[PDB]
């Protein structure tokens, strides 16, 4: 495959660089191998993931593409990006930049980026047909046929229970079966890990074990001060049952229902995590790996 | 003497020069429309100061010659080298000790002036930089500093 | 050889695992940090070499050379290979040399002196008459035949520059 | 993040001399560091607090664009300045100064300030206005749309599951039973050790711990070949809840119904077994004894 | 190391990887074309050493051994070794053998010559009687005795190859 | 390098083909049994070279050192290094030394002997008379000058030590 090198500064223009020039119908071989320099030096960007940004045209408004970085040396300030359809698309001269992003989920915490240079797309024998923009109306309408969806649902879901509601009035004489299956319930609840899921996420790139124990008025967590609870040092020490499941860098952990505990989260300088509730405390104790965040799990 | 030069269009860069000759002047009217010229002894614009650490990997469109020089040694000499120039300085203090070589004046050794010992008889103060010029070894650490220059 | 780093739910895994063992196995064969059974490379540091090192080829240390008349007509040519000089004695006596005198022309190099005192032995042409010349640390050669004012002296030997 | 480094006076007339290049995405890692001179000398501003003014074309009034400055050595007279989202909001040729000042009781005293310097704000593929499904838009408005999609398309289904729960719950004295058994019976089959046993044969005359863990793409298990999953290396890792029997040379290893899986048994040189089928595992980690045979359980 | 491609969608993928491997990690121990710290192994190449080299084994260098009767009953005995011959005269003067006169029964071969005429001074027995022998580059060696028609001539030294 | 088995089904492969990848990587700079272009190590084997050694800094040979009065006064200094002996004639004749007479006093060590009889020319100090002394494989060093009771002996260079 071929390369492009390139040095771009995020302080200085980037005029002084040679010419890119790129061929129309070239799919993933022609890359722009990148040095990013801040003020003459290399620019450190760990912790960020680069990104290139094609700029649309002025006079249609289409043409912007936005698409993350493969193969990048965050350390030593360098980039490969390879040409995508997209910004092999307008036949002439191109504009674009590559912006460095952080993000926390939905949100951006810190993004820094490159300025702008040119590029050149040469006509290929080939023409790719580009579809007009709509990434709205793919969005309203997933909307709309998940709202249907809603709708419908209700709907069949409602005629089922009262097409048999003859044989849910006579399935349980009493409630013989119902205060047995309460009494599983309330167990269930306690000693099974169900309900309660919380995410911990760690600098190893393995399975670090997790331990869980629930415990009230420790130090510094009762309501009218230190030692005005019952039992100084704090009450009864539950161990907590826990089902473990892990993703890079990430743990859950699955406790019982009545362990479900929303509360100040706090962070420890090395291996545990605390959840405080006023008296409540919920203690997570990491093995070979240090909590790097904590937080109830959210789909 | 010289004088820092900025223009509203190219803010960016600066010209070092002086008032040289104006052109002549209509002695009516009460609106007068002339020239004058402005002679820079340099003919290069300078952009803003940078410090860079051992090599230098921006894209310089003319070789620079630098500003100042911070070398800080690790052992016994000093033997600065990219390949084309050398700049040696037997019998330096060695044992982590700073060397100044500002470019737009005289050497300094740790914080005293030291001119007539500091660099040795085979030594340069011509270097000039490229756009891939590398210092870097594990003998010192040099903080290089140097202005972009365009024509 | 630089590498990527390879994760769980990696981008382009297949990839980044065969660029990898390429760039490893590239340096097995040339380049990198490692010294090969072929090519021409520079090696850095002390290297001990606790068995039998054979050169098939050629062997090449630092070199230098240097000639000059000593004094009365005498000129010694010497060539640095390693720890020893090599030699040579030539010229013709033009004046008067008196026994045990020190040839104050031109003194050897520091570079180039001993860390004792050599004698070189040497031979006029024509005759049975044998000379030395001595070479102190100090470069100040001293004749060490009798006085002489005439003849054709010659001498190819080595000395060493160490002790 | 970049930094601008700048020394600004408040007596020599510059006017616009001192020009800062920004981009319009860039968030919270572009920051101007200003010294701050008078007469040739560092400024002391102790006891002012220095405020960030932009004067921004078409967007002017009484308080056109005034932040307070954060990070400052007042003795030193240098200072730190983020920029700001607002700051970066006018794309564009701006023109900005620092204003230092101090405050009594809600009203002025004293405020001196350095001399303007030119603020540059070059446009993002975000600031840009894009066509999309024939209407014009720019990436803020159609992020929050989406998210908005998002958020009550979530709400929207938390209501769902609610609604038709309470249809067969709450409605019927009988039919909150059925709704308890199917939660509880799933549970059962996935959290506790209920009708998976493995035989695992072994080499000591003990009680070795046994370990199981279950994984879906693992190296060599994708249906599509090597590297063709979603998540390379494998997915989620689930640790099994176990219930461990011991007989001469013998564990008996109970796994919840759910972990049931009927593949290919193959021994590693260790205290390891794998039984893999098509793309699940399901992994057995025996300590202090090699495993020796392993089969499901026949009675 | 031989290798096989890792890919997208390959056949085999963790035999592939791992075969790899241990192809690659079996070279950093014995053979291929990396250079080891144990084992007999042959060097291609120019190898410039910048730092200090220390053989403890021994070092040996090409060796090449030659003798010839040069004329008048005067034998030389030589080993060339590198870039470096040692000679050994001997036998015993057998007929008048003229002042600065070619000995011409035998020459030095070729590869036993050197660059520049080199002088070997050598000893009579019995006697304080010195001469010469010179040996050209063309090897056509010279005696720089007066005339002697019988003696036993001696001398062991060096004298290099190159210039 | 040490490395772990990579294989189908493996828990945690990416990780283990990444810390071979390193572990291997590591030996390719530093280490293991592998000679490279940087660092002091040391080098086991016979090291045969085709090829053109060229040596900047120093080559280190064994060296020994010895001193010894031969007889009559006569001391003769020698340093081994590799294959060579450097010698050195000093000292002054005390007694009658006659012709072709062996040095008796002591003899030059098996370690610094010659396979081969050595002839060491020699000059006296004030006049143009010449001499040798021989060392033969013994060490038993032989005076081939004539009969001499004083005087300065003097000569510096080298002999082999080994033979076909």
């Amino acid at each position: 495959m071929t390369e492009h090198f390139i040095t771009l500064s995020t302080t200085e223009p980037n005029n002084n660089i040679g010419i890119v020039k790129l061929r129309h119908a070239d799919v993933n071989s022609q890359a722009i191998v990148a040095q990013i320099v801040e003020n003459g030096q290399p620019k450190n960007f760990e912790g960020l993931q680069p990104f290139f940004c094609l700029m649309a045209q002025e006079a249609t408004g289409q043409g912007v593409s936005e698409e993350s970085v493969v193969s990048f040396d965050a350390k030593n300030g360098t980039l490969k990006y390879v040409a995508s359809d997209n910004a092999l698309q307008f036949v002439g001269r191109n504009e674009a930049y590559f912006s460095f992003r952080k993000q926390e989920g939905g949100r951006w915490i810190e993004q820094f980026s490159t300025r702008t240079f040119h590029y050149i797309v040469e006509k290929s024998i080939y023409s790719q047909p580009f579809k007009d923009s709509n990434y709205w109306w793919t969005f309203k309408e997933l909307y709309r046929i998940f709202n249907k969806y809603i709708e419908d649902g209700k709907k069949s879901w409602e005629q089922f229970v009262e097409a048999n509601r003859e044989i849910l009035e006579s399935i349980d004489p009493g409630g013989v079966l119902l205060a047995k299956v309460i009494d599983i319930e309330k167990i269930v609840n306690e000693k099974v890990p169900a309900g309660f899921k919380f995410v911990l996420e760690h600098d190893s790139e393995y399975q670090p074990e997790v331990k869980v124990t629930s415990y009230k008025n420790a130090i510094g967590t009762e309501t009218d001060g230190f030692d005005s609870g019952p039992v100084f040092g704090g009450g009864t020490i539950y161990n907590v049952p826990v089902s473990l499941s892990y993703d890079r860098q990430k743990v859950y952990v699955e406790m019982p229902k009545s362990y479900t505990l929303a509360g100040d989260i706090i962070l420890i300088d090395d291996g545990t995590l605390l959840v405080i509730k006023e008296t409540q405390v919920l203690c997570f104790k990491m093995s070979d790996a240090k909590i790097t965040k904590g937080y109830v799990f959210v789909a | 003497e010289d004088v820092p030069i900025i223009f509203n269009d190219d803010l960016e860069y600066t010209f070092y020069g002086r008032f040289k000759t104006a052109d002549n002047v209509a002695g009516d009217t009460n609106s007068i429309i002339s020239s004058f010229t402005v002679l820079c002894s340099d003919p290069f614009k300078h952009g803003k100061i940078q410090s860079v650490k051992n090599k230098v990997i921006e894209v310089l469109p003319y070789p620079v010659k630098p500003d100042k020089l911070s070398f800080k040694l690790l052992t016994e000499g000093l033997l600065a080298t990219d390949g084309n120039y050398r700049l040696k300085s037997s019998q330096a203090k060695k044992g982590d000790f700073l060397e100044f070589d500002f470019q737009t004046g005289d050497t300094f050794l740790n914080g005293k002036v030291n001119n007539n010992l500091l660099d040795l008889d085979s030594d340069f103060k011509n270097i000039r930089l490229t756009t891939g010029t590398d210092f870097s070894s594990s003998n010192y650490e040099l903080t290089i500093q140097y202005r972009k220059a365009v024509l | 050889a630089s590498i990527k780093k390879v994760y769980r739910g990696m981008k382009n895994g297949a990839e980044t695992i065969n660029d990898d063992l390429e760039a490893i196995n590239s340096e097995l064969t040339s380049g990198g940090n490692v010294v090969h059974k072929t090519g021409d490379e520079t090696i850095a540091g002390k290297k001990t070499f606790t068995g039998n090192v054979e050169v098939n080829g050629s062997l090449t240390l630092p070199t230098k050379s240097w000639s000059g008349e000593l004094g009365g007509g005498i000129i010694l040519s010497l060539r640095k290979k390693g720890t020893t000089v090599e030699y040579s004695i030539g010229g013709e006596i033009s004046s008067s040399i008196l026994a045990n005198s020190n040839l104050v022309n031109r003194s050897v190099p520091n570079e180039f002196c001993p860390r004792n005192r050599c004698s070189l032995v040497g031979h006029m042409v024509g005759g049975w008459n044998a000379f030395h010349i001595d070479i102190p640390s100090s470069g100040v050669c001293q004749w060490f035949g009798p006085t002489a004012s005439s003849g054709t002296p010659r001498g190819t030997g080595t000395y060493p520059i160490d002790s």
